[PDB]
């Protein structure tokens, strides 16, 4: 509910910790219009611990969060977000356009068009340099083929769903190998023996 | 090919069918392994 | 390189087959102004 | 029962998500390929 997020070229990460985490305000409300888990079902996240929470927030077009999936490929998750291939978490996502689509065209929002290469999993990258897309060296800030690398999503109230912007946020998280900080609501009971 | 080989935490971070598939995994090479020694097994005992 | 185009009023069409679209000639000559390709990124259309 | 036999072919036509789980039947069949034939060495070498 923070007031803003962040173009997907410059995700946001919010590290969780120390704390009790109810999912079931989460998962319960209608207001998402994804929640989709992987390493984990949605029911059962109150019946577990975490060693770290992970919430990676961004906003992107209604029409591609089908590439947020992990070890897809694509323009979003080849060069602007990678999720590791046995990624365990959950993605959510919701419209925005009363919040974020704006009638001029909402050019706020970039994404990279271009990069060097595939980046890593969870590897964030702000950098402007130009991309030599042909064959050619190329200097300064212009030229055929050399490419300013961040590119802006189209975003108007009038555009239809798909072409409307999402806010997302990725809960990656890591189980039973280092002490748990993040619990579910659950009680304890008097430890008999 | 699971997501783990602890049973109980296939159990506790998955649903009746999510865990299903994975449990299944368990199964196949759990049944196998055992089918593996239980043949060695019988090749010692001859040998004995 | 052809002496006269079509106008868009009645654009023409060839269709192009049996053979080698090799895009370094086409795609590195600096005699375009614009070119936008909206299923694929321009470098692997030399193997897709 | 993989798209195919040889493993560069799977990786040169699916992406990583599935192409895993051809490779994960390559996998299960040559490795069964290969207990097949270490049981009969085994039941042969008891014979000489």
């Amino acid at each position: 509910n923070a007031t803003r997020f962040a173009s997907v070229y410059a995700w946001n990460r919010k590290r969780i910790s120390n704390c009790v985490a109810d999912y079931s305000v989460l998962y319960n409300s209608a207001s998402f219009s994804t929640f989709k888990c992987y390493g984990v079902s949605p029911t059962k996240l109150n019946d577990l611990c975490f060693t770290n929470v992970y919430a990676d927030s961004f906003v992107i077009r209604g029409d591609e969060v089908r590439q947020i999936a992990p070890g897809q490929t694509g323009k979003i998750a080849d060069y602007n977000y990678k999720l590791p291939d046995d990624f365990t978490g959950c993605v959510i996502a919701w419209n925005s356009n009363n919040l974020d689509s704006k009638v001029g065209g909402n050019y706020n929002y970039l994404y990279r068009l271009f990069r060097k290469s595939n980046l890593k999993p969870f590897e964030r990258d702000i950098s402007t340099e130009i991309y030599q897309a042909g064959s050619t060296p190329c200097n300064g800030v212009e030229g055929f083929n050399c490419y300013f690398p961040l590119q802006s999503y189209g975003f108007q109230p009038t555009y239809g769903v798909g072409y409307q912007p999402y806010r997302v946020v990725v809960l990656s998280f890591e189980l039973l190998h280092a002490p748990a900080t993040v619990c579910g609501p659950k009680k304890s009971t008097n430890l008999v023996k | 090919g699971a997501i783990s080989s602890v049973l109980n935490d296939i159990l506790a971070r998955l649903d009746k069918v999510e865990a299903e598939v994975q449990i299944d995994r368990l199964i196949t090479g759990r049944l196998q392994s055992l089918q593996t020694y239980v043949t060695q097994q019988l090749i010692r005992a001859a040998e004995i």
